[PDB]
């Protein structure tokens, strides 16, 4: 004698897809500073957080098939696009191009790494004409013949950067929409796969800062009581490895000539930037770390992979193997100016079982990023001379080399994806989808 | 192309030979491939010049095919087959590459006997 | 004791929070986003209505039903069920059983209506 | 054909002088206007030239700070001016009438293929009709 | 069987089968003319639900009223409609009073809510 | 006898609504973008529900349709979608310098083909390449040896993607939720009237968008009856649909063996001309077969005697003249547009064998589409030889109508608005919506 | 007609409620119609469900087992539902109102579980 | 005693903000001739819209803040940009110009106001140019250092005015979504703020004619009894004074010169619309108000400026004290001119206790419209002779000054905000959010 009862708003959940929209704070929306990541869309956040912890429940996450990185990826994208839409296009300066050598005051490290270059164009009359001349770096210009031209010029053209709007990453915040709830994992020793016995859900994510990097990700959030090592099939060798902090490593840049900005006029309503002229001497761009705090955490790095690794495994660190230079360097831009600078000095070591360490770094103006072909975007010089400090959270490493069962490891510097980037921050977090009805037997029945 | 310069400076020739006046040219002259600019003039004694040979092989309406021009980039002549009695004259060669345009100092021409 | 909060709890004691669950299933090209999703939520919200309203549970949070518990689906005793389990363990059990049981009770809820309506005209 | 210039001229020093070239008719417009200049055992020499477009005119640096060319399109009258004469300024003024090549030696184009502005440059071909002869004479 | 299969079938045996139609109603070229259209069906959705609840009748698919019958409307008996006809042309003949049948189940329920109201106040 | 309320009850009466479209998820397979956007139309069902109903009478009407006229409008709007990130052949409105073609030439093409050089730009904007192009007699005109494309005193045309296909494929039809699309399934439904034999439909059937003139392929063929259809059978201006019981195949070619050459007028945009045709060069045309064509012609007349008498004589000809556009059966194959002389076909006079029909076919580059002026579209050329081979299903006819005249009706081929096409596919269907709300008298009464 | 007695008394404007149900719902101007459309629909359903997990549910007029609280107000009903306006009742009764809603969802449970028990003895 | 009851469809209501919609008169419907602001798309209003009174119910107003206001605004705008998205693009005209006077017969007042330029425009084969001449107003150009350039050519490139659209102001209603209501007030002596003693609702409000002006509201609605002054705080210069005439005065306007609009082609499909040459004699544009009605309008503004500042007080009218010509004269368009008229003779008069006055005029044809900077519009002529009527309905005027007390207030015309035009229909509007939930005392407790 058992009889149906139907309920209506039980806690149950499964797993689901879904389109999150996004939140931010009122600091940068209440004075319009119009940046790349435009709050014009994202809503303004709550006034404080509303986490619910859940006592006795257990979850099964898995950060390698999070469809929030993947959701992530498009919007930063979309966000990146709409922003450069108003700017003006560069297609004049597809001409031929007449350069030299600058020769002033030029350090022997980069003899030739800039050049002086000249060209015909149109003042803002159509039909009047116009000598200008800016300085360009090597890796911009490729010859042609003295004569060069603009990298992009046989791929395509792409629109200045407009100078009002800033790179600087603030932080965007996820949030799920109704029906749908989003389970933070609060376990310190999670490992990115498998059960999590310390759930709780949140109305939506913490602040996370769209930063792009490479080979080292900058301005993150570090681990807790240990370093992590996070892969998901670790006996690969196509499968990165994900190494998070648990304290930073401090990285000091700068680029120390003195630049001076001009703007060209071309066209109706538009302007060129050029570099102008350099006061003083040129010098090379690099970075600072301590060779003291960096290799103090390599050693702690490299007592985790000998967990994976066996007991008495002798480790070791090399440059990257090869390719691109955005994918072979360590890519970023701080201060509006965009560096590639050689990591080669800080991989290099083995492990067997003040003196810091200084990256050159050179510049570039034409700008591929998402890895995409046929759209490229132009970098406006700044003023004067350009300084950065930033934490240091994690690394991205690929192991190669299957020769022995276990005599060595040599680790080399990643950066094959930009997910990865944003798998160190999504990690905790999954989306579910909630199923209020439920049946259940029990003694009643419907009366009359 | 500044300067021009003939190499004989008086020419005697007897009737029934062929004869031959050389312009060197102190630059290029030429603008590219097909194109030379250097003319011949000659100017009979009591009268106006006139117009031979042009873009230094052409040879003008109204001339006697017995006038040939040859040469090309800071080398021309210009030779006239079986000379007459009305050959007498002076020849100029001229430059029309890059202004100011110039003359050529002037080669003398007399019948010989 | 907020929303959600009750998940981890005995299947007895869960129940008497679905009024916090109950509350919060509802509430330029790059913006229609946030019109899709919205639209969204207001036709799941009125599917589960619609499908409680076909029932006979209209407005009910703990509707009674005539449908006798075929034994094959679950054996338990009420205290194996309501006392010492979880509702998101007796979704695994049910999971395979769930679209029939629907049926059964859109089926005996027409009968009704047929049925009352007769007895009213017998009057 | 040919050119008609005015009669020979006899000016004390220090004056001007006037020399004028015509055409036939309307015979010859579409060829451009030359000035040459000859003196016994200096030979020929090239003064300036006007084209018949109107968009150019030049006079070498040597004769420039006294002498100018009129070119009356009505009357198809061509004048030579010469002031603050001397004693070698004499000689007899030829003009001539002949042909140039136009050349597009640079140009910079819009995204349309549309021209912006660009550079032709006039090269000289030939001196093919020719005027008799203007002696002017310069004494006390 | 099968969404307005009844159509054909006599008034008497359509009615019996009215949870298929019941559930089907609310089951970038292409992508701002779809949304155009499920709004708008959540929309018609809402307004007979609407009726219906100011009618008393607002979770049953079969509802009797206490408005009496007006044979001005339609005098014929039963013995000439609900076993002979079908619902496809008893629209047609009694569309022409819909209008005013609809507003006196208005004024005929607050009748009630208030009649009903008024023993609590007292009892 | 008490009011009673019935909700769900099966009533539907006629109105107008936006459907939607619904495509083969097995398509996807291909990778390949096409005019149709199947990745915009949605994915279709694994299989249709049609549900039969008895006793119902439903009255049709093929002409007075709204959706035959909403299909017009999508086919449109996802035609000009395409073109959107194609080049614009801006530069390519210059004089050109022609001479014709006479080598290894037949004598019906003589003077069909022209040899055009025209200065053009290149990558950088201050140099211009020579470069030359065979094109057709149809695309040029004289400007009184120079010659201009037609297309320059109207407007600039969008050279079409070179990848993207315009190969049909099936589109499904089908209602939003409380719609529903009624299927007529009578054999000898003439357009307008009852249906006894009604049916409902999620969707409808696949639907391809043949473009076409003169001559309908690749459609639905008629069962035991060669079908004609009008809405006013005495009216001269109005046509008259023809639909066959059975096919009759036509093949056509295009025997010229060209190559495609690419020419580089601008920074990451390329133009595609034709560069050479190898061997000789010959005339394209297409193929019936006369002792199937003239079966089918002998049981369409049989029909319209049926209309204009048992006694009359019925005569076929070639058409009264126009543009190519209308004038010529014009259809698409394999991506190049073809313009055919019909004449072949229609003429003959009905008073009451392995052979082939030629009929001599011009080409085009140049297209305006859908009878609009201003928006033209250039087709690139296509390598090697292009077969095709299709079904003839339909015809499109006009009447010359006699003035005291009655022994003899003499028809035409016309061709019409291009929505004539769709109304020998969607003649079938219709959209009704639903009323879910009754009234109807009963003994019941409500209780207190 | 709609919010045609705004200005008349409570008990007057009780008899009222239909006509203001039926009105609560149902290219730069067209983007603004999915808007509007989506924004009614919402706010609708928010009533409905809100009235209904109280036990209502299908009525305009419901009664309560949750007795009224002095401190909410003490004037009298001779002194309200014939001299006071809606608009003027809002008025008396603003900070209140999130509190008063929050007791109607437990009255409510503790019915629907005691009709439950009430079933289960059988 | 008292148990709570719950009471759905109470009225009640609650300040809100919220996006309204456009509807439109049906009876314009069939123009289909594709004004700015459509008309077209907007939801046809029913012929009788319905007004319903609401008694004894007192409700607070304030026009100064209403939101109504600022939607209007930005759609306005908004509808503005839309309207020539497609049309003709003028960037090629930004060449050098050689200009001269025009004197062939001129009147001594117009001297030196236009001037005839020529310049080397292209064709419509890219490779080929064509000199032509056209008449610019001097206000449209600027000499370079007789080479002359149009203003705008270092600021943007101009769209031109799209020659088929109309500019006229249609009257627009606006109504509230479903849930909101538009309370209206009907005190006729209602000075922007406070309590109105008697309140209506509508559904949509009256017709709304998007009129652009300054100085001057024209062709707007009449007060009922007595000429209204209305303001912020009267005790502050800062802020302006909104005046509404219970009458009418009529201006009538006209450009008495016969134009000839002459066509020229620069590119395909797109042309160029150049002021040819006059036919007849040359004139300035002027407009016309009666003497003798003016002089009484302004005795009654007087009067109900007492009201304010004493009876005693010298009033006088100053003209504007100084800026650019936007703000600094009356503007307006009839047609499809834009008029710059010198209201100096208006506003010329000292206040203590058949003829026409004739404002001279002048026009531009590069227009700025809504204050921005870098966004422009080209607004073509007009063939023959142009003339038009209108109402004058109020003024928008800003005192001044003030030393040590009040002993003489002066006036003048300013506003060149386009907001405060709207802001004097507006000002009757309100729009609220209704609530109909209510909770309320009775003796009634549930059955169990
Ligand atoms: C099918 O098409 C025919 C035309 O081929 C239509 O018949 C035409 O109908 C019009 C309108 O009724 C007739 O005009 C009237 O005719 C008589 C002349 O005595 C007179 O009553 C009026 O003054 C008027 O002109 C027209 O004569 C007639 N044509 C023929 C040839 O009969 C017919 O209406 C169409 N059918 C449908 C259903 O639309
Ligand atoms: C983890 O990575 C290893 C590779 O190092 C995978 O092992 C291989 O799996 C494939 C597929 O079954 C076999 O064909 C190979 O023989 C395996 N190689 C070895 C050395 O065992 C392993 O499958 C991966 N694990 C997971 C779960 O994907
Ligand atoms: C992570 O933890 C899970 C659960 O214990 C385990 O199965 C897995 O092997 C661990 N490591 C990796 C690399 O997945």
């Amino acid at each position: 004698n058992l009889w149906v009862t139907v309920y209506y708003g039980v806690p149950v959940w499964k797993d689901a897809e879904t389109t999150l929209f996004c939140a931010s704070d009122a600091k940068a929306y209440e004075t319009e500073k119009h940046n790349v990541w435009a709050t014009h869309a994202c809503v303004p956040t709550d006034p404080n957080p509303q986490e619910i912890h859940l006592e006795n429940v257990t979850e099964e996450f898995n950060m390698w098939k999070n469809n929030m990185v993947e959701q992530m990826h498009t919007d930063i994208i979309s966000l990146w696009d709409q922003s450069l839409k108003p700017c003006v296009k560069l297609t004049p300066l597809c001409v031929t191009l007449q350069c030299t050598n600058v020769t002033n005051n030029i350090t022997d490290d980069m003899r030739g790494e800039l050049k002086n270059c000249s060209f015909n164009m149109t003042t803002e009359l159509r039909d009047k004409k116009q000598k200008v001349y800016s300085l360009f770096y090597r890796l911009d210009v490729v010859q042609i013949n003295k004569e060069y031209r603009l990298i992009n010029c046989n791929t395509s053209a792409c629109t200045q950067a407009c100078p009002k709007v800033s790179f600087e990453p603030i932080p965007i915040h996820y949030c799920a929409p109704a029906g749908f709830a989003i389970l933070k994992c609060k376990d310190k020793k999670f490992n990115g796969t498998g059960p999590c016995p310390s759930v709780s859900t949140v109305q939506c994510t913490h602040g996370i800062k769209p930063v792009v990097s490479t080979q080292l990700l900058l301005n993150g959030s570090l681990a807790e009581e240990e370093v992590m090592i996070r892969s998901e099939n670790i006996t690969n060798n196509a499968k990165n490895i994900l190494v998070q902090f648990n304290t930073p490593v401090q990285i000091n840049c700068t680029r120390p000539n003195n630049n001076t900005r001009k703007s060209i006029r071309i066209g109706p309503g538009q302007a060129f930037y050029a570099t102008g002229d350099i006061i003083g001497d040129i010098r090379q761009a690099h970075c600072n770390v301590s060779k003291a705090t960096w290799n103090e955490t390599l050693g702690k790095v490299v007592k985790q992979l000998r967990k994976h690794f066996g007991n008495n495994t002798i480790i070791r660190f090399a440059n990257s193997s090869g390719g691109d230079l955005e994918v072979t360097t360590h890519s970023f831009n701080c201060g509006g100016e965009f560096f590639y600078c050689n990591t080669s000095g800080l991989f290099n070591s083995t492990w067997i079982s003040n003196d810091s360490i200084t990256l050159p770094c050179r510049i570039k103006q034409i700008i591929n990023m998402w890895q995409r072909i046929g759209q490229c975007m132009y970098a406006p010089p700044i003023q004067g001379v350009i300084r950065c400090v930033s934490n240091i959270t994690g690394l991205i490493l690929t192991r190669d080399g299957g020769s022995t069962n276990s005599t060595t490891e040599t680790f080399r510097p990643g950066g094959g994806d930009m997910r990865d980037n944003w798998r160190s921050e999504l990690y905790k977090y999954k989306v579910v989808k909630i199923e209020p009805l439920g049946v259940a037997p029990t003694r009643c029945k419907r009366r009359v | 192309d500044f300067v021009l310069t003939q190499s004989p400076h008086s020419l005697s020739v007897t009737p029934g030979e062929s004869a031959s006046i050389s312009c060197k040219s102190s630059h290029s002259l030429i603008h590219g491939d097909r194109n030379n600019y250097l003319a011949w003039y000659v100017q009979k004694p009591g009268r106006s010049p006139q117009l031979l040979i042009y873009l230094a092989s052409s040879r003008a309406s109204g001339v006697p095919d017995r006038f040939s021009g040859s040469g090309s980039d800071k080398d021309f002549t210009l030779k006239i087959s079986r000379v007459e009695t009305e050959d007498v004259g002076t020849y100029y060669c001229m430059q029309g590459r890059e202004s100011p345009w110039t003359f050529g100092q002037g080669t003398k021409v007399d019948i010989k006997r | 004791l907020g929303f959600l909060g009750a998940a981890g709890s005995t299947m007895g004691a869960a129940s008497m929070t679905l009024t916090v669950q109950a509350r919060n299933l509802l509430s330029t090209v790059w913006g229609i986003k946030q019109l899709q999703a919205r639209v969204l939520a207001v036709e799941r919200y009125l599917r589960d209505q619609q499908l409680l309203g076909i029932w006979g549970c209209s407005g009910k949070l703990i509707c009674c039903t005539n449908v006798p518990w075929n034994s094959s689906w679950s054996n338990r005793n009420l205290s194996e069920i309501w006392d010492n389990m979880t509702w998101l363990q007796w979704d695994k059990e049910i999971s395979n059983y769930t679209q029939i049981i629907y049926g059964l009770l859109e089926e005996s809820q027409n009968q009704q209506e047929k049925n009352e309506q007769d007895l009213l005209a017998l009057d | 054909a040919q050119l008609t210039q005015s009669g020979p001229e006899v000016r004390k020093p220090g004056t001007s002088v006037k020399v004028s070239c015509k055409a036939p008719g309307n015979t010859l417009k579409t060829y451009d206007l030359h000035w040459v200049r000859s003196v016994p055992g200096q030979g020929l020499q090239w003064m300036g030239w006007i084209s018949h477009e109107g968009d150019k005119k030049v006079i070498v640096e040597r004769f420039k700070a006294k002498v100018t060319i009129d070119w009356d399109r009505s009357t198809n009258t061509a004048y030579l001016q010469l002031s603050g004469l001397t004693s070698g300024d004499t000689a007899v003024y030829y003009c001539a009438k002949g042909s140039k090549h136009r050349l597009r030696d640079y140009a910079l184009y819009d995204d349309d293929g549309a021209l912006n502005w660009a550079v032709d440059v006039d090269y000289l071909s030939n001196l093919e009709f020719w005027g008799q002869g203007t002696a002017v004479t310069v004494s006390s």
